[PDB]
Protein backbone atom coordinates (compact mmCIF):
# COMPACT_ATOMS: atom_id res chain seq x y z
CA UNK A 1 0.00 0.00 0.00
CA UNK A 2 1.10 3.55 -0.57
CA UNK A 3 0.35 6.20 1.69
CA UNK A 4 -0.77 9.40 0.23
CA UNK A 5 -0.28 12.36 2.26
CA UNK A 6 -2.05 16.01 1.41
CA UNK A 7 -1.40 18.53 1.56
CA UNK A 8 2.27 18.48 1.86
CA UNK A 9 2.94 21.45 3.95
CA UNK A 10 -0.29 23.72 5.53
CA UNK A 11 0.03 26.76 7.60
CA UNK A 12 -2.15 26.97 10.54
CA UNK A 13 -2.60 29.40 13.79
CA UNK A 14 -3.11 29.15 17.39
CA UNK A 15 -7.04 27.81 17.83
CA UNK A 16 -7.82 26.76 14.30
CA UNK A 17 -9.29 23.24 13.50
CA UNK A 18 -7.22 21.71 11.43
CA UNK A 19 -8.17 18.32 9.41
CA UNK A 20 -5.73 16.41 7.51
CA UNK A 21 -6.52 14.00 4.97
CA UNK A 22 -4.34 10.37 4.20
CA UNK A 23 -5.04 8.52 1.51
CA UNK A 24 -4.24 4.83 0.73
CA UNK A 25 -3.78 3.67 -2.80
CA UNK A 26 -5.41 0.21 -1.75
CA UNK A 27 -8.32 -0.49 1.01
CA UNK A 28 -6.78 -0.74 4.27
CA UNK A 29 -9.94 -1.51 6.44
CA UNK A 30 -9.30 0.88 9.72
CA UNK A 31 -6.14 -0.38 10.87
CA UNK A 32 -4.25 3.07 10.66
CA UNK A 33 -2.58 5.44 12.88
CA UNK A 34 -1.29 8.73 13.20
CA UNK A 35 1.85 10.21 14.51
CA UNK A 36 2.77 13.46 15.71
CA UNK A 37 6.70 13.91 14.74
CA UNK A 38 8.75 17.21 16.56
CA UNK A 39 12.17 18.16 14.61
CA UNK A 40 15.01 15.85 15.93
CA UNK A 41 12.28 14.04 18.43
CA UNK A 42 11.19 10.17 18.10
CA UNK A 43 7.70 9.95 16.29
CA UNK A 44 4.68 9.74 19.06
CA UNK A 45 1.69 8.01 18.57
CA UNK A 46 -1.37 9.99 18.23
CA UNK A 47 -4.59 7.39 17.35
CA UNK A 48 -4.83 3.96 16.38
CA UNK A 49 -7.20 1.89 15.30
CA UNK A 50 -8.01 5.53 12.69
CA UNK A 51 -10.67 6.31 15.44
CA UNK A 52 -9.49 5.28 18.59
CA UNK A 53 -7.18 7.93 20.73
CA UNK A 54 -3.82 6.76 22.45
CA UNK A 55 -3.28 6.90 26.37
CA UNK A 56 -1.78 10.73 26.89
CA UNK A 57 -3.17 12.33 23.99
CA UNK A 58 -5.19 14.98 24.40
CA UNK A 59 -8.79 15.01 23.43
CA UNK A 60 -8.32 17.84 20.54
CA UNK A 61 -6.80 14.71 18.21
CA UNK A 62 -9.50 12.92 16.82
CA UNK A 63 -9.41 10.59 13.85
CA UNK A 64 -12.07 9.31 11.84
CA UNK A 65 -12.32 7.33 8.82
CA UNK A 66 -12.20 3.44 6.87
CA UNK A 67 -10.99 1.43 3.77
CA UNK A 68 -8.63 4.20 1.95
CA UNK A 69 -9.63 7.07 3.41
CA UNK A 70 -8.47 8.70 6.65
CA UNK A 71 -8.88 12.27 8.35
CA UNK A 72 -7.10 13.40 11.51
CA UNK A 73 -8.45 16.23 13.13
CA UNK A 74 -7.52 19.04 15.44
CA UNK A 75 -10.40 21.02 17.29
CA UNK A 76 -8.82 23.75 18.32
CA UNK A 77 -4.65 24.10 17.49
CA UNK A 78 -2.07 24.53 20.33
CA UNK A 79 1.22 26.11 20.61
CA UNK A 80 3.14 22.65 21.27
CA UNK A 81 1.00 21.17 18.31
CA UNK A 82 3.48 22.41 15.20
CA UNK A 83 5.15 19.60 13.96
CA UNK A 84 4.82 16.61 11.03
CA UNK A 85 1.98 14.11 11.34
CA UNK A 86 2.24 10.67 9.46
CA UNK A 87 -0.53 8.25 8.91
CA UNK A 88 0.54 4.35 8.21
CA UNK A 89 -1.05 1.42 7.34
CA UNK A 90 -0.42 -1.85 8.91
CA UNK A 91 -3.90 -3.68 7.46
CA UNK A 92 -3.59 -7.32 6.06
CA UNK A 93 -0.47 -9.07 4.34
CA UNK A 94 0.99 -5.66 3.03
CA UNK A 95 3.38 -4.95 6.29
CA UNK A 96 3.25 -1.03 7.15
CA UNK A 97 4.30 2.33 4.86
CA UNK A 98 4.20 5.69 6.14
CA UNK A 99 2.95 9.00 3.69
CA UNK A 100 5.21 11.03 3.10
CA UNK A 101 3.76 13.25 5.95
CA UNK A 102 2.21 16.89 6.68
CA UNK A 103 4.04 19.52 8.43
CA UNK A 104 1.73 21.92 9.95
CA UNK A 105 3.26 25.32 10.58
CA UNK A 106 2.48 29.14 11.68
CA UNK A 107 1.66 31.71 9.54
CA UNK A 108 3.55 34.42 8.85
CA UNK A 109 5.91 37.37 5.93
CA UNK A 110 6.31 38.64 2.08
CA UNK A 111 6.85 35.61 0.02
CA UNK A 112 9.83 35.71 -2.43
CA UNK A 113 11.85 33.62 -4.65
CA UNK A 114 15.54 33.79 -5.55
CA UNK A 115 18.24 31.71 -8.02
CA UNK A 116 21.27 32.33 -7.56
CA UNK A 117 23.71 31.30 -10.30
CA UNK A 118 26.85 28.95 -9.87
CA UNK A 119 29.63 31.46 -8.71
CA UNK A 120 32.56 31.56 -10.88
CA UNK A 121 34.67 30.23 -7.83
CA UNK A 122 32.85 26.88 -8.41
CA UNK A 123 33.40 27.08 -11.68
CA UNK A 124 36.67 26.66 -12.28
CA UNK A 125 36.36 23.36 -9.53
CA UNK A 126 34.60 21.41 -12.63
CA UNK A 127 31.33 22.05 -10.10
CA UNK A 128 28.13 23.93 -11.45
CA UNK A 129 25.25 24.66 -8.31
CA UNK A 130 22.27 26.07 -9.22
CA UNK A 131 20.56 27.09 -5.72
CA UNK A 132 16.66 28.48 -5.42
CA UNK A 133 15.75 29.71 -2.66
CA UNK A 134 12.17 29.91 -1.26
CA UNK A 135 11.67 32.27 1.72
CA UNK A 136 8.20 32.25 3.78
CA UNK A 137 6.73 30.36 1.49
CA UNK A 138 6.22 26.91 0.73
CA UNK A 139 5.27 24.50 -2.47
CA UNK A 140 3.11 21.62 -2.51
CA UNK A 141 5.62 18.69 -2.25
CA UNK A 142 9.85 22.80 -6.41
CA UNK A 143 10.43 22.00 -9.57
CA UNK A 144 13.48 22.75 -11.88
CA UNK A 145 14.44 23.73 -15.74
CA UNK A 146 17.12 23.59 -17.49
CA UNK A 147 16.57 25.12 -20.95
CA UNK A 148 12.88 24.71 -20.66
CA UNK A 149 13.46 20.95 -19.67
CA UNK A 150 11.92 19.45 -16.60
CA UNK A 151 15.04 17.78 -14.42
CA UNK A 152 15.04 14.99 -12.50
CA UNK A 153 17.16 13.40 -9.70
CA UNK A 154 19.97 16.04 -10.29
CA UNK A 155 18.17 18.52 -7.62
CA UNK A 156 18.09 17.92 -4.05
CA UNK A 157 15.91 20.27 -1.65
CA UNK A 158 16.48 21.24 2.12
CA UNK A 159 14.22 23.27 4.78
CA UNK A 160 14.90 25.29 7.25
CA UNK A 161 12.76 25.08 10.79
CA UNK A 162 10.61 28.37 12.43
CA UNK A 163 11.75 28.96 15.85
CA UNK A 164 11.44 31.72 18.38
CA UNK A 165 13.76 34.42 16.62
CA UNK A 166 10.65 34.27 13.73
CA UNK A 167 8.22 32.59 11.99
CA UNK A 168 10.25 32.89 9.18
CA UNK A 169 11.32 29.45 7.23
CA UNK A 170 13.30 28.66 4.31
CA UNK A 171 13.53 26.07 1.66
CA UNK A 172 16.21 25.57 -1.01
CA UNK A 173 16.35 23.64 -3.59
CA UNK A 174 20.29 22.71 -5.74
CA UNK A 175 20.66 21.92 -8.79
CA UNK A 176 23.92 20.11 -8.66
CA UNK A 177 25.27 19.55 -12.41
CA UNK A 178 29.36 19.67 -13.79
CA UNK A 179 30.68 22.42 -15.63
CA UNK A 180 31.09 20.32 -19.20
CA UNK A 181 27.07 19.74 -18.50
CA UNK A 182 26.78 23.72 -17.85
CA UNK A 183 28.06 24.81 -20.63
CA UNK A 184 25.95 23.53 -22.94
CA UNK A 185 22.87 25.16 -21.69
CA UNK A 186 21.99 28.84 -21.39
CA UNK A 187 18.36 29.21 -19.36
CA UNK A 188 18.07 27.95 -16.20
CA UNK A 189 14.76 28.17 -14.42
CA UNK A 190 13.32 27.18 -11.19
CA UNK A 191 9.53 26.80 -11.09
CA UNK A 192 7.66 26.66 -7.59
CA UNK A 193 4.02 25.84 -7.92
CA UNK A 194 2.08 27.16 -4.36
CA UNK A 195 -1.93 27.42 -5.42
CA UNK A 196 -3.92 28.93 -7.40
CA UNK A 197 0.33 30.40 -8.71
CA UNK A 198 4.20 29.19 -10.01
CA UNK A 199 6.96 31.25 -9.79
CA UNK A 200 9.54 31.03 -12.47
CA UNK A 201 13.02 32.56 -11.58
CA UNK A 202 15.70 32.03 -13.76
CA UNK A 203 18.47 33.54 -15.37
CA UNK A 204 20.58 33.14 -18.54
CA UNK A 205 24.28 32.02 -18.38
CA UNK A 206 26.40 34.94 -18.16
CA UNK A 207 24.01 37.52 -17.73
CA UNK B 1 2.98 -18.79 4.82
CA UNK B 2 0.58 -16.73 7.44
CA UNK B 3 -0.38 -13.19 7.66
CA UNK B 4 2.64 -10.88 8.51
CA UNK B 5 1.07 -8.33 10.34
CA UNK B 6 -0.39 -11.43 13.14
CA UNK B 7 -0.59 -10.28 16.53
CA UNK B 8 2.97 -9.97 17.62
CA UNK B 9 2.72 -10.26 21.37
CA UNK B 10 2.16 -12.63 23.58
CA UNK C 1 7.41 4.34 33.12
CA UNK C 2 8.67 2.99 29.37
CA UNK C 3 11.61 4.03 27.20
CA UNK C 4 14.26 2.73 24.48
CA UNK C 5 17.74 3.29 24.01
CA UNK C 6 19.74 2.95 20.98
CA UNK C 7 23.19 2.38 20.24
CA UNK C 8 25.56 1.48 17.77
CA UNK C 9 25.45 4.00 15.34
CA UNK C 10 28.28 6.21 13.54
CA UNK C 11 29.84 6.16 10.02
CA UNK C 12 30.16 2.50 7.79
CA UNK C 13 32.20 2.53 4.69
CA UNK C 14 29.82 1.20 1.97
CA UNK C 15 29.33 -2.71 1.82
CA UNK C 16 30.66 -3.15 5.41
CA UNK C 17 28.62 -4.22 8.52
CA UNK C 18 26.99 -2.84 11.46
CA UNK C 19 25.22 -3.99 14.09
CA UNK C 20 22.67 -1.78 16.14
CA UNK C 21 21.28 -2.27 19.73
CA UNK C 22 18.54 -1.10 21.12
CA UNK C 23 18.22 -1.67 25.72
CA UNK C 24 14.17 -1.85 26.70
CA UNK C 25 13.04 -0.85 30.15
CA UNK C 26 10.04 -0.40 32.43
CA UNK C 27 7.92 -3.01 30.13
CA UNK C 28 8.52 -6.49 29.68
CA UNK C 29 10.53 -6.94 26.90
CA UNK C 30 9.68 -10.94 26.36
CA UNK C 31 5.70 -10.08 25.72
CA UNK C 32 6.29 -7.69 23.07
CA UNK C 33 6.60 -7.57 19.52
CA UNK C 34 9.50 -5.52 17.57
CA UNK C 35 10.83 -3.25 15.27
CA UNK C 36 13.29 -1.42 12.95
CA UNK C 37 12.36 1.45 11.55
CA UNK C 38 14.73 4.30 9.57
CA UNK C 39 13.80 7.80 8.53
CA UNK C 40 15.64 10.03 5.61
CA UNK C 41 14.24 13.64 5.55
CA UNK C 42 14.61 13.23 1.46
CA UNK C 43 11.82 10.27 1.82
CA UNK C 44 10.45 10.04 5.32
CA UNK C 45 9.95 6.92 7.56
CA UNK C 46 10.04 3.24 5.91
CA UNK C 47 9.84 0.29 7.87
CA UNK C 48 13.05 -2.22 8.61
CA UNK C 49 12.00 -5.04 9.82
CA UNK C 50 9.90 -7.03 12.16
CA UNK C 51 10.83 -9.93 14.86
CA UNK C 52 7.98 -11.88 16.92
CA UNK C 53 7.89 -11.54 20.81
CA UNK C 54 9.39 -15.25 20.69
CA UNK C 55 11.44 -14.44 17.75
CA UNK C 56 9.35 -17.41 15.80
CA UNK C 57 8.48 -14.87 12.37
CA UNK C 58 11.12 -12.75 11.03
CA UNK C 59 10.11 -10.17 7.93
CA UNK C 60 12.55 -7.92 6.19
CA UNK C 61 11.52 -4.71 3.19
CA UNK C 62 12.27 -5.53 0.05
CA UNK C 63 15.09 -3.31 -0.31
CA UNK C 64 16.34 -5.24 3.37
CA UNK C 65 15.48 -7.85 2.09
CA UNK C 66 18.45 -10.48 2.84
CA UNK C 67 20.63 -7.88 3.52
CA UNK C 68 19.37 -7.44 6.99
CA UNK C 69 19.48 -9.70 10.09
CA UNK C 70 16.93 -9.04 13.32
CA UNK C 71 17.28 -10.75 16.06
CA UNK C 72 16.31 -9.92 19.81
CA UNK C 73 17.48 -11.04 23.30
CA UNK C 74 14.82 -11.63 26.02
CA UNK C 75 17.63 -12.19 28.72
CA UNK C 76 19.37 -9.18 28.40
CA UNK C 77 15.63 -7.41 26.37
CA UNK C 78 18.00 -5.98 23.87
CA UNK C 79 16.91 -5.47 20.12
CA UNK C 80 19.49 -6.09 17.78
CA UNK C 81 19.59 -5.31 13.57
CA UNK C 82 22.70 -6.95 11.76
CA UNK C 83 23.23 -4.62 8.62
CA UNK C 84 25.00 -6.22 6.02
CA UNK C 85 26.48 -4.79 2.52
CA UNK C 86 25.70 -1.72 3.19
CA UNK C 87 24.73 0.52 0.66
CA UNK C 88 24.56 4.58 0.56
CA UNK C 89 20.46 4.62 0.84
CA UNK C 90 20.98 3.08 4.37
CA UNK C 91 21.95 6.44 5.31
CA UNK C 92 18.75 7.24 8.04
CA UNK C 93 17.66 7.74 11.80
CA UNK C 94 17.33 4.07 12.93
CA UNK C 95 14.55 3.79 15.33
CA UNK C 96 13.66 0.56 16.91
CA UNK C 97 9.87 0.57 17.56
CA UNK C 98 7.27 -1.45 19.81
CA UNK C 99 3.96 -2.40 18.65
CA UNK C 100 1.19 -1.63 21.43
CA UNK C 101 -0.10 -4.64 23.07
CA UNK C 102 -3.30 -5.90 21.65
CA UNK C 103 -5.40 -8.80 21.98
CA UNK C 104 -6.40 -10.52 19.04
CA UNK C 105 -5.31 -11.83 15.62
CA UNK C 106 -4.08 -8.53 14.36
CA UNK C 107 -1.07 -6.22 14.94
CA UNK C 108 -1.55 -2.83 16.42
CA UNK C 109 0.17 0.72 16.15
CA UNK C 110 3.68 2.05 17.00
CA UNK C 111 3.11 2.92 20.72
CA UNK C 112 6.87 3.44 21.34
CA UNK C 113 9.85 4.85 20.12
CA UNK C 114 13.81 5.64 21.12
CA UNK C 115 15.77 8.54 20.10
CA UNK C 116 16.68 6.84 17.05
CA UNK C 117 20.89 6.62 16.22
CA UNK C 118 22.22 8.06 13.32
CA UNK C 119 24.00 5.82 10.18
CA UNK C 120 25.93 7.21 7.82
CA UNK C 121 27.11 5.07 4.73
CA UNK C 122 30.05 6.54 3.08
CA UNK C 123 33.67 6.03 1.83
CA UNK C 124 34.38 9.80 2.26
CA UNK C 125 37.27 10.55 4.49
CA UNK C 126 37.96 13.64 6.55
CA UNK C 127 37.57 16.56 3.83
CA UNK C 128 37.25 20.46 4.24
CA UNK C 129 34.63 21.96 2.97
CA UNK C 130 34.30 24.44 0.09
CA UNK C 131 32.43 27.40 1.23
CA UNK C 132 30.91 29.28 -2.62
CA UNK C 133 29.32 32.76 -2.98
CA UNK C 134 25.97 33.18 -3.17
CA UNK C 135 26.38 36.90 -4.95
CA UNK C 136 23.23 38.83 -4.58
CA UNK C 137 22.00 40.79 -7.95
CA UNK C 138 18.87 43.23 -7.39
CA UNK C 139 16.01 41.51 -5.39
CA UNK C 140 12.43 40.71 -4.26
CA UNK C 141 10.46 40.39 -1.45
CA UNK C 142 11.46 43.99 -0.22
CA UNK C 143 14.94 43.18 0.53
CA UNK C 144 18.10 41.47 -0.79
CA UNK C 145 18.96 37.72 -0.69
CA UNK C 146 22.76 36.51 -0.57
CA UNK C 147 24.55 33.25 0.97
CA UNK C 148 27.53 31.01 0.97
CA UNK C 149 27.45 27.43 -0.26
CA UNK C 150 29.17 24.62 2.18
CA UNK C 151 29.67 22.05 -0.37
CA UNK C 152 31.72 19.05 -0.38
CA UNK C 153 32.68 18.49 3.31
CA UNK C 154 32.85 15.39 5.43
CA UNK C 155 31.89 14.32 8.20
CA UNK C 156 29.32 16.43 9.88
CA UNK C 157 28.80 19.16 11.82
CA UNK C 158 29.66 22.61 10.30
CA UNK C 159 28.84 25.71 12.00
CA UNK C 160 27.94 28.77 9.97
CA UNK C 161 27.98 32.59 11.06
CA UNK C 162 27.79 35.67 9.92
CA UNK C 163 29.65 38.55 10.07
CA UNK C 164 31.57 37.05 12.82
CA UNK C 165 28.51 35.91 14.63
CA UNK C 166 26.80 39.85 14.60
CA UNK C 167 24.22 39.06 11.74
CA UNK C 168 21.93 36.88 12.68
CA UNK C 169 18.44 37.71 11.82
CA UNK C 170 17.28 36.17 8.57
CA UNK C 171 20.02 33.88 8.51
CA UNK C 172 18.70 30.49 7.53
CA UNK C 173 21.50 27.76 7.54
CA UNK C 174 19.79 25.01 6.19
CA UNK C 175 19.99 21.11 7.00
CA UNK C 176 22.85 19.50 5.25
CA UNK C 177 22.48 17.14 2.57
CA UNK C 178 24.73 13.90 1.72
CA UNK C 179 25.15 14.31 -1.41
CA UNK C 180 25.95 11.24 -3.96
CA UNK C 181 29.77 11.96 -3.82
CA UNK C 182 29.19 10.69 -0.20
CA UNK C 183 29.89 14.10 1.19
CA UNK C 184 27.47 16.85 3.24
CA UNK C 185 26.34 19.96 1.80
CA UNK C 186 24.37 22.65 2.52
CA UNK C 187 23.51 26.59 2.32
CA UNK C 188 23.23 29.31 4.73
CA UNK C 189 21.28 32.62 3.36
CA UNK C 190 20.95 35.57 4.97
CA UNK C 191 17.97 38.74 3.15
CA UNK C 192 19.76 41.78 4.02
CA UNK C 193 18.14 45.01 2.50
CA UNK C 194 19.36 46.12 -0.61
CA UNK C 195 20.73 49.13 0.22
CA UNK C 196 23.84 47.80 2.45
CA UNK C 197 24.76 45.74 -0.33
CA UNK C 198 27.63 48.28 -1.45
CA UNK C 199 27.64 49.83 2.38
CA UNK C 200 27.86 46.86 4.67
CA UNK C 201 30.44 43.65 3.88
CA UNK C 202 28.65 40.07 4.07
CA UNK C 203 31.26 37.68 5.46
CA UNK C 204 30.03 33.90 6.48
CA UNK C 205 32.00 32.08 8.65
CA UNK C 206 32.30 28.11 8.34
CA UNK C 207 33.94 26.08 10.96
CA UNK C 208 34.21 22.38 9.89
CA UNK C 209 35.65 21.29 13.82
CA UNK C 210 35.78 17.13 12.43
CA UNK C 211 38.79 18.55 9.99
CA UNK C 212 40.13 21.52 12.22
CA UNK C 213 39.41 23.89 8.93
CA UNK C 214 37.88 27.60 9.19
CA UNK C 215 36.89 29.14 6.16
CA UNK C 216 35.59 32.91 5.99
CA UNK C 217 33.58 34.05 2.74
CA UNK C 218 33.17 37.29 1.78
CA UNK C 219 30.24 37.22 -0.61
CA UNK C 220 29.47 40.37 -2.65
CA UNK C 221 27.25 41.12 -5.90
CA UNK C 222 27.97 40.54 -9.01
CA UNK C 223 28.44 43.14 -11.88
Amino acid sequence: VQMTQSPSTLSASVGDRVTLTCRASQSISSWLAWYQQKPGKAPKLLIYDASSLESGVPSRFSGSGSGTEFTLTISSLQPDDFATYYCQQYNSYSFWTFGQGTKVEIKRAAPSVFIFPPSDEQLKSGTASVVCLLNNFYPREVQWKVDNALQSGNSQESVTEQDSKDSTYSLSSTLTLSKADYEKHKVYACEVTHQGSPVTKSFNRGE
Amino acid sequence: NPDPNANPNV
Amino acid sequence: QVQLVESGGGVVQPGRSLRLSCAASGFAFNTYGMHWVRQTPGKGLEWVAIIWYDGSQKYYADSVQGRFIISRDNHKNTLSLQMNGLRAEDTAVYFCVRVRFSVGPHGSAFDLWGQGTMVIVSSASTKGPSVFPLAPSSTSGGTAALGCLVKDYFPEPVTVSWNSGALTSGVHTFPAVLQSSGLYSLSSVVTVPSSSLGTQTYICNVNHKPSNTKVDKKVEPKS
